[PDB]
Formats: C-alpha cells, structure tokens, sequence
DNA sequence: CAAA
DNA sequence: CAAA
C-alpha cells in the first residue's frame, strides 16, 4: 500500500519489490489460513443430517474460494462471467515473454588460475509486443 | 556416451495442477 | 582478497627432519667450513632445527653451511634449489646467507673445504645484527661434474664479526623436484 | 595504477578475535612451549591481541606460541595456512616468527612440548631490535597422523635473548580453504 | 625493462589531503586511542602528513590512528582497504602498523576505545627503530554491522616504548572501488 | 631460472644525469623545501648522483628535495612516475623518501614551499640509521592544475631528527611514458 | 604450494668464478675508483666471492667496484643486467649497492674515474650497519658508446661513513642473454 | 531465448522531421 | 528535406 | 487454468 515512493526502503526503491520463489512444495503451499478442520453446531443427542448437508456445502464455497477464488475476478469467472480490467482496477497484461539464461566458461590460463573457469553467463533475447490499441491515455510498463 | 559440449541445466519442469495459492502468483 | 599460491621455497612436510644443538665452530674459507650434519638430510628436502652455542675457538670471522644430498635421478641439467632460513642470535654479529653446492665421494660429509664450495647469494628478507631471515632459491646443475662424487647442496651461513653466544631458528632447503598439491578454494 | 588483489595472508574477518594479556614465559625446545591460548580459535582463521609483559621465569632464550584449531573436513591432502604478524617489543631480543603444526588429544592446549613441534620457515618482512613482521604461508598436511588428535597450526615466535619487558601487536593466522571476495571496479 | 602497474596502494590523488601538527597521546588499548582526524577524510582515499611531536603525557606504550569513513554505496559485501605510511620519528621507539575498522554514531571520531577496534596486519615495508614504512592492504567488510552507525577505516601505529619526540611523514588508506587509470605506452 | 622483466622502476638510461655536491640544507615544511637542482633534468626521467654534505645550518628536522619537469604532451589524465633511491648517510638520521608533486611557474626551482607540495608514499626497500633505499612508483595527474605552471615531480627525502654529515647515493627518478626494450632471449 | 620459476638475477652456474682476497682501499667519485678485478670475469655473469679488509688508506667516505666485460654480440639494443650481493662488514659502515655501466679501451681495468662512471639504483634486500643485500637489476644499453672501448658492467658498492675491518659475501653478476633451463614438475 | 552472441547496440533511430535549427548541421 |  |  506504499504512499510515496519515499515510504519505500532502501533495497525496494531501488531494485524494486521482491517476488516469489519458482513454485516448489515450500514456495508454493496452500494459503496460511487454510481451513484444517471444520465444526458444525450440534444439539446435545441429535444432529441435523440435512443440516450437516448445507454444513459440507457451504464449506466448500468457503475452500473454493480460499484456494482460488481470493480476488473478485476469480470469483466472478467462477460464475462463467467476465470482468473488464476496469472492474476492479488491474493493470492489463499485454506481453509476457520468458527464457533461460546460458553463457560460457572462460578458461584459467596462467601458473596459478590454470585449471580454473569463470561463468560468464550471456544470452540474448526478443520480447515482442503485438500492436495494441490504447483506449485511454496512460502507460505501458515493461518490466523484468 | 553423448558427444556435445556440456551445456548447463534449465528448468526444473505436465500433468494436472500442483499449486493452489489463492489465485495468480508468478 | 585472492590467495597467493606461488612461492619461492617451499618447507618439506612431514619428513627430512634434524634437530641439532652443541657447538657450532664458524671457519674461514681458507680452511674446512663445519658442516652441521651428521645425519645429513636425503630426499633433498632439508628442515634443521638449531638451539645450539655459536662458539668462536677458532677464527672470529668465518661460516658454517647446512647441507642436503642433491637427488641425481632427473634427466634435466639442472633444477631450483630454493632455502628457507630464520636465525636469531644472542650475540650482535650481523649474520649473512645464501645457497651452496659441493661435492665428496664421503656419504655423510662433516665438513667441506672453502675453496670446495660454489655460491649462490639469494635476497635476504633481514640481515639485522641479530637475525637473518630469507626465503629464496636459486638455479644449480645437479650433475657430479667429477665422476664418482654425490652432490651437495645447502645454505650457508657467514659473518665477518660473529660473537660467541646462542643462536636459534630454523634452516629448512629444498630442490625443486615436486610442487606439493594443496587446496585452492575456486578450483 | 592496477589495484593488486592477490596476497600471501588474508586477515580472517569480523571473527575469531581474542585479547591476550598477563605475562608471556617464553620456553626452550628442550621444555614446553607456551600457548598463550586458553580460547583458542576456532574458524581456523585467528587473530590474536598481544598486550601483555614479556616475562622471562624461566629461560633468557626461548620462544611462545599462538595457535589454532586445523579445520579436517577438506579431503584434499593439505592446504595453504597464512599467517601475518606485527609484534613491537620493548625489550631489544631481535624476535623471530614462523608457522607450526602440532597435534594434541587436547582441545584447547595450554603448552605444548618442544619435540612435538613442526616447524615452516617464512620470509619475515623485518626483524629489527624490537620489532617482527611478517606476512607469508606455507604448505601443511591438514590430517591428523595420529588416529585421535586435533591438528593445530599457528605462528610461534622465538629470540636467541630475550628481555623483560611489554610487547605488543597482533598475531594474524589462517587455513586457506576459502579466499575472501572482493569489490574488483573493473569487473 | 616492462613496468609494473600493479601495486598494493594506491595513494589518492589531487584531493583528500589534511596536514596534522601539534601533539600526539598515544594511549593503550585499556583506553581510549587517539583518532588525530577532526577533518576526517571523506571520499575514502586520504592522505595525511605529519609534522607533530610524539608526546608520552599518558602512557609509554601505546598507539594513535588515523582514520577515513568507509563509502558503503557498493553493494559487495566488503572490498580493499590499502595504506601506504612512511614515518621517520626522532625517538627511537620501534614504530609498528597496520589497517583498522571501527565504528561509531558520529561523524568526525576523536578517540575510538580499543576493545571497539579490529586489526588487519600488514606486511612492513620496514620497522628499524625510528622509522616504520609500508605499502600494503587487507579485505574488510565495509557495511555497518550496527545499525546506524557509520564505518571507519585507517592505519593505526603502535610501539612497546614510545619516546617524547617529533615525527614527520605520510599516512595514505584507501578504499579501492576505482583504480586509477594510467599511460601504458604499449597500449 | 626465468629472468624476471617486469620492474617499479626503469632507470633512465645514457641521458638525464646530473652530479651533485655541496651543502644540502634540510628544512621543515613550515618554510620552503631545497630543490637541489639548478639544472633541473628535462626529458622527464632524472639520474642524481649525491656525494655533498647534509648541513643543519636551519632546522634540526626537515627534508630536501630532488625533482624533474614533467612532460606534458601526452592526453592522458595521469600516469606513473617511478623512483629509485640508495642513500647512505654518515650521520645516524634514519632517512625516509617518497614522492612528490608540485608546480611553479618558474622553469628551474631552487625551493619550493611545503604547502605547496603534494605527497605520494612508496615502499621503502631499507630505512635503516645510515641508509634509506627504494624502488618504487605512483600514479599522478601529469596536467598543471592552475593553467600557466610547469608541473614537477621527484624523491623527497626527510628525517625527524637530522645529523650534520657526508651523504651518497643516487636519486633516480621517471616519468613512464616509455618502457625500455630488452633482450629477452627466449622471444 | 607452486615454485616460483622467475627471479630478478640468475647466479652464474658452474663458470665465471673469481676469489679476491686482500686490501679494498674505497674511494671517492672525485678519484679513480678501484676496480678489484685483475682476472675480471668474461662470459658476461660473474661470481666474485669477498674474504678482505676493508682498509681506510685514502679517504673515510668512497666505493669499490666489482665489474664484468659486456657481450657485445647481441644486435638488440639493450639488455637485462642483474646483480645478487651479500655483504656482511664488521665495521658498521652502513654499505649500499647498485650497478654501474663504463667503458675503456682496457681489457682489465684497476680502476676507474668517477666522472666516468654511469648509475643504476637497484631495490636493497638490506642495508643495516654491517650488511647489505641485493638481489635485482636495471636496464644497460650494451653497444660502446664510443667507438672502440668495451663496455663494463658491475655492482659499485659505497659508503657514506667507511670503517677499517674484514669483508665477506659474494658478488653476482650476469647480463641476461640466456635463462637457464629448470626441471619444472609440472610440465 | 535468441541463439546468437551478444551484439554492442547501435544507433537510436522513422515518420516526419523533429530537429528543427535553421538549415543543415551534421 | 519547409515532412512547405 | 476451479486440471470446476
Ligand atoms: C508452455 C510451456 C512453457 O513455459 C510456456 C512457454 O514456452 P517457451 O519455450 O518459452 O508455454
Ligand atoms: C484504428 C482502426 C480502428 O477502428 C480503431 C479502433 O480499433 P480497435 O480494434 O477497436 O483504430
Ligand atoms: C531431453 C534433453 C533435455 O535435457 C531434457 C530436458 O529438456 P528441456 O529443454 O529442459 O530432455
Ligand atoms: C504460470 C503463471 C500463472 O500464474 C499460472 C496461471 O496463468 P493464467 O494466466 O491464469 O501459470
Ligand atoms: C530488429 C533487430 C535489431 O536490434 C532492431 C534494430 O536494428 P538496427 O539494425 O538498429 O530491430
Ligand atoms: C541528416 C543530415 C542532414 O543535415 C539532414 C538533412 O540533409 P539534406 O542533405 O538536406 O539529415
Ligand atoms: C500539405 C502541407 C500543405 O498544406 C500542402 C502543400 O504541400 P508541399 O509541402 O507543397 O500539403
Ligand atoms: C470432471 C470434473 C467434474 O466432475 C466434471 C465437470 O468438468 P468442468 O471442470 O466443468 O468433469
């Protein structure tokens, strides 16, 4: 939520914010507040079967929701709708291009470095952005 | 026996989905 | 910052190893220079520890030399022979080093007369007037010039004042046949 | 000009200091040498304070040692151990320095005999009256020879004469197994 | 022959010079050390001539610094940190130096204490009794390890028996993040 | 061995030398510093051969001078300037050099004031009572600062606490802008 | 740890070797200098070995030189001079070296006029009171410069203050034209 | 991902005139 | 370059 | 990417 790019710190302000790590089992487990265990209001002897029924249900919107579903869009799709970028205000992904990148080693030469390599990596690359019509003025951020 | 040049390694990547998080995280 | 792995002498390890305490008779080179080894070092790689009384019953101004046996086996004219010394002495005398090689048909040589001696001057790290230090090397055809004779090389030590007194340290000398491996972090 | 990068000793860094103070007993070959260690680094890498009176109980000529704990996971038969010293003396004993290697059941050795004690000749960068610098290594067998004992090495530190008096400096000592890395402007 | 263009110390250039006269107080490392600086150098390259007299109003053996405040813009963890001193004293006191790293909340140190002070020894160009000299640098972190605090650098001087007397010379540190480029009349 | 070619310092060759003799009168860098040159090398690579006596007629603690104008053709920013000193006085001084920078419009200074010169520090081989030795180089600005002056370079020569007496040696000094070719028997 | 394989003087091998025993009476550059070679060494590399007195019959203050006939054959310009010396006096003198260029028409020269002798500054391994040491060398043009002379080479050594006493080392000298071949482990 | 190897980039530069300055300067 |  |  950040006000002014002075309310930014050192590292952020000028490298930029952090992201997360590639997916892995650790990067990418189920939110922190994941429904582990679910109660259902019970009289003392007695259990409303159908109750239960409505019980399973709405839990299942609430997991639907929690594991994919946390921003309105996602929720509406759901539906089968759609959602103008406007909508809820998101910037509109108009490109995204990936690589890996590789280079070469450079090897030790002399009495002591010989025997040694350097990685120098180094790969080229196009990012290609297909003619886009801008509706309204604004800005086109490309970022890496 | 492969006759290349050693080449570094990519990518550690299908089936189904793996990662449910909420919605779209890169 | 990157560790320096070259050097001009490097210490035996392990092995080629003599303490030798007593009296050390300095001479002249007009006459026979004392040659402190009695179990004179052989892989040619030499470490001599020394806690011994530098006695002057001879002349005032003379050397004594620490010896190894050259290893002939190398098929190359000539290899280094690189020195390693650090003397501290009690007795003010301005100590002075550098590298030698003679031969002898004798296996165990206790001295060597000084007209018998080649020279070899190497930088001295300090030559102060109680501790010479140095650690250098220098080039030394390893081939018996007389056939028959067991080459030897080492370093000697001289003075043109010494003065009776306690002298301590360690003379360590090796020929160049072998670099010891050691780990090189980035390799 | 071109800043030089690559040197015989890198000072361990924001680890591994301890401040010795009290009275030094310099020692003979002969006896056991002193340790001044009682938290003896452990990183392998150490620096040492030295701020303390060069006392001499026992013998006028002797010498003291400063040590630390060898580090034996490397497989690599043995690597570089780097040591760089600055000691100022007030006491005119014309010092002398050099690296050594030793084994001990002990963990922290408070001495340790003079016949179990190997030495490594180093350049000394001055061995004036009252003053021993030096910055240099050399190659030492990293493994325990005796199926048991920790290995230590460390700069040791010797004089044909000693003298009462205060000395002061720092005894820097490290195992290469890691080079430092460095802001290098051109890369 | 081909000239060298390397070299351990780059002295700074036109700029970042302060000439320091009048008394200097070694102290002990018990105490509070003298930081000679009130126009402490800034751009991390600093030269500093003396021209004052080693006066002993505190303790006989001590030692003063002279410092600079470290640039920790570069985002590598830590780089070199060379000096290059050259001082002749008229009371011979066996002079002895090396690098430091200390900080501290404020701008323009007078006084460090000395168990907030961390040493790098550097190899001594000489140390005869009135006249220490060296060229040399070390590897130091240049980030605050405090929070808040800003970093120091320089070369300290120090001597077992200081002598009431004047000293004249050149005390030169820097911070190489830029070598400086130079005619190669081969290039 | 392998011949080493590389060197701080290349010694003018047949040209540039000028002889020396008489009184040399050492001064504090309060007042204004003796140019023992009247004819004052050119080509910017100076020889000076010293055989005079270093008189005491002013201050007891000072520092003479020796220097070159340097050539400023080239477009490079800066570039080395290497010196070489071997000094041997009779009078116990404990001599100390290093090198130096100043302008002047004038074409061949007899002093220069102190605060007007610019200090470059340098490894001194030997600083010893009766001889101060060095070969060595720094980087400096070859263009005049203040548009009109000549710009100089040289060996400045200081001690804290001088000594009427005889001196001798050479004073080399050069501005690389040329490296000396040589006979390099395996090319 | 790796051998070094390079070095700044190369000490003849098993040629050029000349003892000289007696009176070196030193002078000063005012006077012809004595050139204490009758058999002066040939093959352009000499080895002299030094047992003498050091004798004060002229004046208090001079320098003796110890020389070799430049090889003339080489097309090239100028080649490499080195010089390896060890001096150890009694009488604290504070000796200093350097290499020296000359020509005459002489093939053995006694001795030679001062105004006709040209210096090379050479980085001093040691200068203390009773010992120097040197192990470096300088850039010579080797044609004669006049039409018929043949051209000298040499280490002058000089003091500022002389003192009647014995003399003992070793003075090397050779003109780099070849490198000696080294068994080198790893190759 | 673009096999080749790294190229030093070139000029900055197209529609209709922009540097207007009074006639012609190189 | 009158992108007259 | 609801591998709804
Ligand atoms: C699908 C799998 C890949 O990650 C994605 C892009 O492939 P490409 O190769 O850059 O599309
Ligand atoms: C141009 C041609 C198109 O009519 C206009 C809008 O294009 P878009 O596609 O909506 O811009
Ligand atoms: C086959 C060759 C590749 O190493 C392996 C994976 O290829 P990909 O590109 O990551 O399959
Ligand atoms: C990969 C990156 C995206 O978050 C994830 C789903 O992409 P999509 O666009 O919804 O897959
Ligand atoms: C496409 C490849 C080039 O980088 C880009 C510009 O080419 P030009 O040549 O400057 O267009
Ligand atoms: C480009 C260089 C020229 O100044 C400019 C116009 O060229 P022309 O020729 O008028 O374009
Ligand atoms: C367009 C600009 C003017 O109105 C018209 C004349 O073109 P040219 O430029 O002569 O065309
Ligand atoms: C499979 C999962 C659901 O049971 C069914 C519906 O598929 P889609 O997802 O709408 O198919």
């Amino acid at each position: 939520t950040e006000a002014n790019p002075s309310n930014l710190n050192e590292d952020d302000a000028r490298y930029g914010f952090r992201c997360c790590h590639l997916k892995n089992i650790w990067s990418a487990p189920l939110p922190p507040e994941t429904k582990l265990a679910e109660e259902m209001g019970i009289e003392s002897n007695s259990i409303d079967i159908m109750g239960l029924q409505a019980a399973y249900a709405q839990l299942h919107t609430e997991q639907e929701r929690t594991y994919f579903m946390q921003r309105y869009r996602d929720v509406i799709s759901s539906f089968g709708g759609s959602t103008s970028y406007d909508a809820d205000n998101r910037p509109l992904l108009v490109m995204h291009t990936d690589f890996w990148a590789s280079g070469y080693d450079v090897d030790g030469t002399d009495q002591s470095s010989l025997g040694q390599f350097s990685g120098r990596v180094q790969q080229t690359f196009k990012h290609s952005v297909p003619r886009f019509f801008v509706p309204e003025h604004g800005v086109m951020m490309t970022l890496a | 026996a492969r006759p290349g040049r050693p080449q570094p390694l990519r990518g550690t990547k299908k089936g189904a989905r793996l990662w449910y998080v909420g919605g779209q995280q890169f | 910052m990157y560790q320096n792995f070259v050097t001009k002498h490097d210490t035996a390890i392990q092995t080629s190893r003599f303490s030798v305490t007593g009296n050390v008779i300095p001479a002249a080179p007009t006459g026979n220079i004392p040659v402190i080894n009695g179990g004179s070092i052989t892989a040619e790689r030499a470490v001599v520890n020394l806690y011994a009384n530098m006695n002057v019953s001879t002349s005032s101004d003379g050397s004594f030399i620490v010896a190894m046996k050259v290893d002939t086996s190398p098929t190359d004219p000539n290899c280094v022979i690189s020195a390693g010394v650090n003397l501290s002495f009690a007795g003010t005398s301005y100590p002075i080093v550098g590298i030698v090689r003679f031969e002898s048909a004798s296996e165990q040589p206790t001295s060597i007369a000084g007209s018998e001696v080649e020279h070899y001057p190497i930088e001295m790290s300090v030559g102060s007037g109680g501790v010479c230090s140095a650690r250098d090397c220098a080039t030394v055809d390893i081939h018996p010039r007389t056939s028959g004779n067991n080459v030897f090389v080492g370093v000697i030590c001289s003075s043109a004042k010494w003065t009776s007194g306690r002298v301590i340290g360690t003379i360590a000398t090796t020929q160049v046949i072998h670099e010891y491996q050691v780990l090189q972090p980035l390799k």
